[PDB]
């Protein structure tokens, strides 16, 4: 059948910049909320005032922000990076729904989950509890159907096509990963 | 692709320019290879967004900018 990858040769920060992209001045994603670097979400609040934005990024990198848009440092994205990947992939694992899931599925299928948890948050991604369930009962065909039977699918379908087909495989091959 | 100028800019400009820019270099793209499908993108820009799509169009040689039509949309 169709090959499993149980160590796929792409870490989460190469598959992450591919689907979140990179910026190093403040932009606002499709709900409105101000982002930079590497899917960096600034605050959950549709806030257009930079000298606002400034203040809570400049907290968060640990130096005044300054320009409008406000500016960030290659080294700063990649250290926000690090900490938005370490908390998304600590609570990934313990939450009740979306954790046992994780532990029981291979690597790739977690990166899969991964990335929905650093697109939608983890309590996003519990909220596919048909998905899910079929992912614990190894019913590949019923988890990616039921992924593709979603909002997330019809708004963001590229990155929704590629996710669901590692649910489906096992594998990366639909990130180019042989 | 890589493109060192655009990788910047498109890093670093106002988000509106960088969108236009992201999106006439997709629609160029779906115009010259599958233009069957340029409404069908148009949809998924609008409803999944354009900025997220610089660092693979601009940023990185290791990607295909033909492949860019699959990544917006599935197929
Ligand atoms: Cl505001
Ligand atoms: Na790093
Ligand atoms: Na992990
Ligand atoms: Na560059």
């Amino acid at each position: 059948e169709i090959p499993t990858d149980d160590n796929p040769n792409m870490s989460m920060a190469e598959m992450l910049r591919r689907d979140e992209g990179l910026r190093l001045k403040v932009y606002w994603d499709t709900e409105g909320y101000p982002t930079i670097g590497i899917g960096h979400l600034i605050m959950k609040q549709p806030v257009r005032d930079m000298a606002q934005i400034n203040k809570v990024l400049s907290k968060q990198v640990g130096r005044e922000i300054t320009g409008n848009p406000g500016s960030i440092t290659m080294e700063e994205a990649t250290t926000l990076f690090e900490r938005d990947l370490a908390d998304m992939q600590r609570d990934i694992k313990s939450h009740s729904k979306v954790g046992p899931v994780w532990q029981a599925v291979n690597r790739s299928r977690q990166m899969a989950l991964e990335n929905m948890a650093f697109q939608m948050g983890v309590g996003g991604v519990a909220k596919f509890n048909t998905m899910l369930t079929a992912m614990l009962a190894g019913d590949w065909e019923k988890a990616y159907k039921a992924g593709r039977d979603s909002l997330w699918y019809q708004q963001t379908k590229g990155r929704a096509s590629r996710v669901t087909m590692i649910i489906l495989t096992g594998n990366l091959e639909s990130y180019g990963v042989e | 692709g890589y493109d060192k100028d655009l990788c910047e800019w498109s890093m670093t400009a106002d988000q509106t320019e960088v969108e236009t820019q992201i999106e006439a270099d997709i629609m160029n793209i779906v115009k010259r290879d599958r233009p069957e499908m340029k409404a069908e993108v148009q949809k998924q820009l609008k409803s999944g967004g354009v900025m997220q799509y610089n660092y693979v169009l601009y940023c990185d040689k290791n990607f295909n900018n033909k492949n860019i039509i699959a990544e917006v949309v599935g197929e």
